[PDB]
Parts: C-alpha cells; structure tokens; sequence
C-alpha cells in the first residue's frame, strides 16, 4: 500500500532533526506533542538530547500528563535509566528540594505540588525505582502534615498508602510498620471528626507486607480487614491490588478454593481495564503464576510468568528491578516445572538475568538480591548433581553454598530466627548438605527447619511437609535411618492428600522413597503395593492434568465486584 | 532425581 | 503354604488315570461329578478320549446343563474343534438325525427335544459355529409345526427369533428374510388366539440384519419398533440383545446422543448379570467400540476392542470365528490409530489371524472374508506406502489390489451393486489406486463411491464426507484440478464440524488439503489464517485428549433399564 | 484421512 506519513509525524522529524536550535521553544508546546517530540528523540536514539530535557522536574511533568501514551514513557525512562544517566534520583532530589522550598506557600501552590508528587511517584514506583520514590513521597508527605486542614489529612493518608506500597517493594519491611501507625493515626483523627477514608488501599498494603514478612496467619487477618471495606467507587487499581493481595494472603492459609475466584477476577479486572500490555496486568499476572506455582499446576504457570515477563519486556525493557522480579519468579516456576525432565539451561538462563539485573540496580546486601540468589542456587545444585566431572560438580555445590549462606544471612538480618523464609533457607541448606555428602549436618538443618515450619505454619502444612519429605529422602537414601523415614514419608503423603489431594508432584519422589525404603528392609508386598499405587498416581497425573491455558481460564465477564468479594466474606 | 523440589523463591 | 488337595478333585484324578476301564460307568455319574471328569481331561492334554464321548448328544446333553461352568465347556469345545473331530458337526447332524424319529411320538417326549435343541443350538451359537446350530434350530422348530397346539407357537416364535440370530452371524441375510416371514405365521396365528407374543427379541435381529445390509432407513425404522415392546421380564441376555443392536443403528444414523444412552446401558446391564469375563459381555463391547470408532474415541476404541479380544481369548480357545471378529475390528482400529505413525506391526497381524481363523472353518465363498480381507488389504496399503523400497511397494499393492475385488465381489453377490458396502469397496479401490498410480481409474472409482453412498444414504453422512476427502485428496496431487477439489474440501470440513466438531482426525488431512490447495496458486492470506486453524486443532482436541478408558466410564450406572428405554424412546 | 469406516 505504501500509504505517505502524516504531516504531523513529518513535522516531528523536521523539528526532532532541528532539535538542539529549537529546544527552547518545544517547552512551549502542547503537552500531546512535547511527547512526540520527546518520544521521537528516543526512537532516534539520541538519548542525551533527551536525558538533557527529562532531568529537569517542571519538562518532565507536563511528559507525565500523557497518561495515554505512559506505555510508551516507561520504556522511554526505563531506556534512559540504563543508558548511564540517573533520571530516578534527579527528579526526586529536584522534588524534594522545591517542596521544601515551597513549603511555607499558601494552600493551592502546595496542593498542586502534592499533585504532581503524586503523579510522579506513582510513575517511579510503578517503573520499579522505589528507593527514588520515597524522596518524592516522603516530600508530599512532609507537604500535608504542615497545615491540619481536612484535605490534608486525607492526602497525608495518600502518602502513607503509597509510600508504604513503595517501602515493600524496596524490602524497607522495619520501616513499613512504623508508616502503617502513621496512617492508622491519620485515618482515626479523620474518623474523630466524622468521615471515614477508604481503608481498602491500606490494608492491602499491610497484606502484602506481612506476607512478605511471611506473617501468614495476620496478613489473613489484614486482607480480610481489606476486603471488608471494598466498595464500588474505589479506583479499579486499588481493587485490584486489594484482591491480588487477598489471593496471595489465602494461598499460604492454605484456602484455595477462595484464592481461586480472588485471582480469576482479579486477572479479569486487569485485563478488562487496563489491557494485556499494561504492567499493573504483569503484576497480576505474576500473583496467579504465583497462586498456580503452589496448587499443582505448573505446566500453566510458567505460561503465565513467560506473558508476565513479556509485558513488562516490553512496557519497560532492560535492567529494572520489576523485569529482574519476573526473572526470578520465572526461573522458579521453570525450575519446578522443568525439574521432571533434568535440564536447566533455560531456566539458570532467566534466573541468571534476575541475578544480573539486581545486582546492578540494588546494593549487593538487599533482600531482594536474597530472594533471587537462592533460585540460581537451587539451579546450580540440580546442575551440579547432573553433571559428571567432579570438579565441576564440587565448584558449582561450592557456588550454591556461597548463594545460600548469602540469602540465609540477608533474611536472618531481615525478619529473625523464627520465621518460615528463614526456615526454607535452612531446608535449601539441607538439602544442599545432602547433595555435598555431608549427612551429618545436613539432618540438623532438616530438623531445625521442620521445628521452624511446624511451629508457625502448624503440623500439617505444605511447607512443613515438603521440608519433612526432604528429611524423609535424606533418612532413607543415605543416612540409612530406615526406621525413622516412614513416619516422614507417611506424614508427606498425608499432608499432600489433605491439601492438594492425590495429584501432588512430590508424591512421585515420596512414593519412589517408600520403594527404596521397603526394598532394603525386605517388605515386598508393601513394595508391590506402592508400585501399584504410584501407577495409580502417574495415570491421574495423566488425567486430570489436560490442556487448559490460564490466561483464557479467567474467562470473560465473570462474577463482577460487589459479588466475588460478598462470597468470599460470607465463606469465611 | 533422589529429592522433591525447592521449598519456594 | 502347600493347602492340601481337596478329596473331591484327588478323587477326580483318582478315576481319570483309570478312565478306560471305568469309562462306561462314568457316565452314569451326577452332572456336577460328570462334567468334572472331562475337564479334567482337557487339562490333562487327552483330548481324544474328551472327544470320545461328547460325540453323543446324550453325553452332551448332561454336560450342558453346568450352567455355571459354561464358560469351561466353550473352552473345551473349542479345543475339541482345534484338535481335529468336528463335535460342532457330528452333534448338529446326530441332533436332526434323532429329532425326525419323533415326529409321530407324542408331545411328552417331543417337548423334551426342544429343550434339548434350543441349549444345544443356543450353546452352538455362542460358539460361533452358525452353520451347525443352524441344523439345530430347523429341526426344533419342524417339530414345533406338527401338532396345533398352543405351546407349539409358543416355542416355535422362540426358533424363528434365534434361527435369525444364526443367519445374522453366517451371514445369509437373503435367507433371513425369509425366516422373519415365517416368523410372523406363528405369530400372528399366536396373537389371534389370545396370546401377544413379544415381538421385541424377534423385531431386535431386524436391528442387525438390515444393519448388516446397510438398510439404515429401514434398521432404524425397525431399532424404534424393537426398542418399543421391551419388558422388565425379559431375560437378561434378550433384553441386552436389543440395546446393542439398537445402539448400532443410532451410529449409522448420525445421530450420537441417544446411541451412547443405549449402548452405555447395554456394557453395564451386561456386566451386572454375566460380568467382565462372559461371552456375552465382549460382544457389547464390540458393538461398544464400534460407538467409539464413529465418534472419534479412537483412543479408547483401540483399548475397548483390545479388552474385548481378551475376554474372547480366555473363553472361546484358539480358531473361533468369534475371536477373528474380534481380531477383526482390533486389526482396523489399529489401522487407524497408528495412521500417522504407521506402525501396523500388531495391525497385520490381528488381520492375518483374521484371515487365518475364517479360512479354516468358514467356506472361500463365505461374505465373513469379504469383511475381513478388506482391513488386512487396506493394512498393506498402508504399509506399502510407508517402506522405503520400490519393489516391496509394488508387490504389497497388488495383494491389497487382490483382497479389495475378491471382498468387493462377494459383496456383490449378496448386497447388490447399490449398497453401501459394494459403495464402501469403490471408495477403497480410489485411494487403492491413487497408490497404484492408476489414477484415470481413481477418477472412475472415487465418483462411483460418491454417486452411489451419497444416492441412498443422503447429502449429509459421515462415510460420505470420507468418500469426497478420498477424491479431494486426487485433484490436490495427480489430477491438479485445484477448483473441483477447491468445492470437494470444503465439503469435507462442513460436514466434519456438524457432528465431531474441529478436532477430528479425518479434518487434519482436510485442512492440510487446503493449505496445499492455496499454496499452489499463491493464495496466502488463507494459508497463514488455516495454519492458526490447525493450531487451534492441534490443541482443541489435544486439550480434552486426555487418558481415560471406558470400562470405568460407564462405572456404575444411575440410568435403571426403563431410565433408557423411554428417553430414547420418546426422542 | 486414514480410510473408510470398515
Ligand atoms: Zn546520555
Ligand atoms: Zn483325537
């Protein structure tokens, strides 16, 4: 067809291209083509032509009024971010400063710059640059509590609600709490003088913290507090975020079934609003990859990290914090479900960009460095094993090791002793001892691990049961403690009939454990059957695993809001 | 394939 | 742990190392001691002394009446007709020698003589042998026609119902007509003197004969009539007769949702009362499977015909037609389930023991051949294809070429030339000769196949769909005639999607058939949206291709036997 | 595709 270019994209090329004589006067543009103009100068490549104009806080504020065209400066910022010029910290340093310059203004002048904060760290904390976004929140924040005006309360709760999202996703958990009293201080002297704030927002906030805190029972308790207080004029954003979070919260309380229709329309929300190429779509997505990863259905989830991972490759592609987080959950997924076959160059492949990503844009002692260092680690390991030069076997057993001591050191800083992140650093360093041949110890960190689980998460947990079939596999293979492996054994595939019933992946290796164990000690007819019942077990794994791609079973226009939300109150 | 698969990431 | 030998069998032993000086005096033994005895034998390998005395109908007589040994006794009879002396032969000829000598005698030992006919011809006829048991019946019901009484009719409706269920299996269908004719004598003289006989065992053999004649209109016609006058008291054995009978037509009919119903009802009606090792339960299967073939279950229907030869296999011996029919459909579902990969290694060789079993104890003339040497023909044509040498593909062709015409004229003979099944052969010698090379003659045989199963069957019809994808599939290749197969594949993906939706085998090689179509004259902005139709086919059906046999399908059934009669029925 | 139906 050939079809000749606009005169509008003609006369961008004919000022991008006379762009260092005339850029004075493309600040004086309309605000729909100083984008163009800017968006061009990236499509050319002539980045430092345009990181020259986006460090400057006032030209990038009216680049942020195009929310149409916000796919398209989140590549375009992600691009420069890693081009060598730190546009993340400028502006917020900028912010800063004009905030406490203009502190002392009358009520418009700072309620347009709470705006624009707004506008602002909204953008880089959805880019993923949370430690460059609190200088922006923490300024608004700074800019309501001067005068006790009733607005001001509420958009002190604002800032509250979206610097604490901002500190969770730097890891700032110690932090966290001490934003969470603020906004619960704020939000009862709003209710002290007669209207109440949303607190949906809040406490999805606090749901998501606590669960990264690995808190399950209280981030229940908080996203059921959040999923009480939903109403039909939120913002689909904050509901959304509230029920992704709420899904996660009942996966680890082990209530999947509330999880299920929580995530459907969670996935349903984000679709139906803001589309298949939207980054807050990513995040959900990456939440049911999640929800997927843990209920047995894994040749599912890791379709839905890979449409996870390519929304956020091409919204914002590169080296960013939220692309490395898509790695990461990835390579895990692709671990587990690539884990049957053996091979792993693909998925050591994505855990390794995770690894080289983060470590890039985080200090090397951040806690999300500990929760991608342990994924290659549980590569390197399977690779290790695998392997035949011994060597190579001891170097990369070695590497895993160094990995795993790193995560374990960084979340014992974190949370603490007690607590079930520390517990499956312990159960990976475990099962690592047994893979170096070191079964003395390798026990004690099985039974200080077991003792962590169970104590938190009850006696019958997924956790829990994963960590004792590990100890289970450690007794009967090589330890040669074949009398203490078939309590373990038993209580592993008991824990997986009552939660995941008879159609669990490690029923496979604990049933393969039960064979070596009555082989040794002679009991043939318990060999013959569980040879029978393993049968059993690879014929239902081959029926009611079919074909169903996730992403298509979220289906279209299912229960709406104001109904998935009133079923899972009521199932409670 | 002697063990079950990582706990979690 | 060495359990001791039961004193009943260590006697049993006892007296068959001393068989031949107490060989009179076993036969006055009681029957439960009598048949043990010669099973006895039969495990002991002496066959001939086995055979010595089931020669005699009267022997015969007591050893039919183990009842719950009968599935022994089929075991032992096949033996005996492996071993050399046909006692399926000497029994039906000693049988109608004896049963002319009382047509004179009174009806008190006449009456016993039909007893003794009917589990003796019904035994003959679970064993396969037709062309004995046939023998049996007629001289049953000559005896039924001499006195006028009310029982004669009675019983003599109860000949004509089973001498039509032997020349069903022998496959004299034109003499068949016949006895359905006769049939309706006694029976409407039986009706007019206050008597309605079911018409519901006698109206299911209708459901397999004109079936067998590829009379579907009629059949079907004949499957509401059958279906109609069932009854609770009917024996268990008449009652599953009639679904599965029935069920077939349906299957014929294109209609699948109250065939399923049927059929379904029929494995679990038929399990119940016989269970999973009876002669009678793997001829529902077979009828089962055939569901299966049709609907693409092509998964299970492989399985289903495998479990059926088994149950065959365990009970009816070595060379027995029943097992070569059951060889028969295992050997074609194989033929198309391994299609693609091409491994036809079990394939040919149920079709040669098809061909194997039949020609021994069936007549060269005999239509059953016909039947069979048509899969074994198309296995070779498969096969010929599928190997790399030249000269191993000419000769396999030609013996292929041999079976086809050798069925197809049989065929001839006894269906006549506008039928289905001579239809059915025209369709087979088109692809036949698309691999011969012959493709002039292809062109001739392929608008044979479709100007005749189309002519009586309809425009819409499964074979039929097949018999224009069999002439799509020249013009793409030999005749390159790319517009008249441009209208015949669109045919063939109209009519695949109306009942088997897209996911079905025979649409892979139609959907490719466009693609190849459009790929010639240049067309591509149908060949990138057809290569996201077989995408869409490669997972639509693989999605709910899962495995699951049938047996554990139809599982226990919620449907009670008058829960499947009325809803087919009234539908 | 594979044949007639028997
Ligand atoms: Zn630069
Ligand atoms: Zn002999």
């Amino acid at each position: 067809e050939w079809i000749p270019e606009t005169l509008y994209n003609t006369a961008i090329s004919a000022v991008v291209d006379n762009y260092i004589r005339s850029r004075r006067d493309i600040r004086s543009l309309p605000e729909n083509i100083q984008f163009d103009v800017y968006y061009k100068l990236y499509q050319q490549g002539r980045l430092c032509q345009l990181g020259s104009e986006f460090c400057e806080l006032e030209v990038f504020a009216k680049v942020l009024r195009a929310l149409d065209k916000r796919h398209l400066l989140h590549h375009c910022f992600q691009a420069l971010m890693d081009h060598g010029v730190k546009v993340a910290s400028v502006l917020a340093y900028s912010f800063s400063r004009r905030c406490s310059y203009i502190a002392e203004s009358d009520a418009a002048v700072k309620e347009k710059a709470i705006q624009v904060g707004f506008v602002l760290g909204g953008f880089l904390s959805d880019a993923g640059w949370y430690s460059d976004a609190e200088k922006v929140f923490l300024s608004c924040l700074q800019l309501c509590t001067l005068h006790d005006e009733m607005l001001h309360w509420f958009r002190a709760v604002e800032c509250c609600v979206r610097l604490l999202h901002v500190r969770n996703g730097n890891c700032k958990y110690h932090l966290g709490e001490e934003t969470f009293k603020l906004a619960q201080t704020y939000m009862d002297k709003l209710s002290k003088h007669g209207q109440q704030a949303n607190k949906a927002a809040l406490y999805g906030e606090l749901c998501a913290l606590l669960f990264a805190k690995s808190h399950y029972d209280e981030a229940y308790k908080w996203c059921i507090e959040a999923m009480k207080e939903i109403t039909a004029g939120l913002p689909v954003k904050v509901v959304v975020d509230v029920l992704r979070q709420a899904s996660k919260a009942c996966v680890v309380k082990r209530e999947f079934k509330k999880a299920e229709q929580l995530i459907k329309h969670a996935v349903y929300l984000a679709r139906d609003h803001f589309g298949s190429k939207h980054p807050k779509y990513s995040d959900t997505l990456l939440d049911y990859g999640f929800y997927l990863l843990n209920v047995d259905n894994i040749c599912q989830s890791v379709a839905i990290y890979q449409a996870a991972l390519d929304i956020r490759q091409s919204v914002f592609g590169g080296k960013n914090i939220h692309v490395a987080t898509a790695h990461e959950d990835l390579a895990y997924s692709s671990y587990v479900h690539q884990y049957s076959s053996g091979k792993f160059d693909n998925a050591l492949f994505h855990a390794e960009r995770a690894i080289g990503i983060i470590t890039h844009i985080l200090p090397e002692d951040h806690l999300l460095l500990a929760s991608s260092k342990r994924v290659k680690a549980l590569i390197l390991e399977e690779i290790a094993i695998d392997c035949h030069n011994k060597e190579t076997e001891q170097r990369l057993l070695q590497e895993a090791h160094d990995l795993h001591l790193s995560s374990l050191q960084l979340a014992k800083k974190a949370f603490g002793e007690f607590n079930v992140q520390t517990a499956k650093h312990y159960g990976n360093l475990g099962r690592l001892y047994q893979s170096m041949r070191k079964f003395k110890e390798a026990e004690e960190m099985h039974i200080k691990a077991i003792q962590i689980k169970e104590q938190l998460l009850g006696q019958e947990d997924y956790e829990v049961a994963l960590s004792v079939g590990h100890l289970a596999s450690l007794y009967n293979y090589d330890m040669n403690q074949y009398e203490n492996a078939e309590k373990l054994y038993l209580r592993s595939i008991a824990i997986g009939k009552k939660l995941f019933g008879e159609g669990y992946s490690g029923l496979e290796y604990d049933y393969r454990g039960l064979i070596k164990l009555y082989n040794s000690i002679g009991n043939y007819e318990k060999v013959f059957e569980y040879h029978n019942v393993l049968s059993n077990w690879n014929r239902l794994r081959d029926r009611q695993y079919s074909v169903t791609d996730a992403l298509e079973d979220v289906s279209t226009s299912p229960q709406s809001t104001e109904e998935v939300v009133q079923s899972f109150l009521i199932s409670q | 394939l002697t063990r079950n698969k990582g706990p979690a990431a």
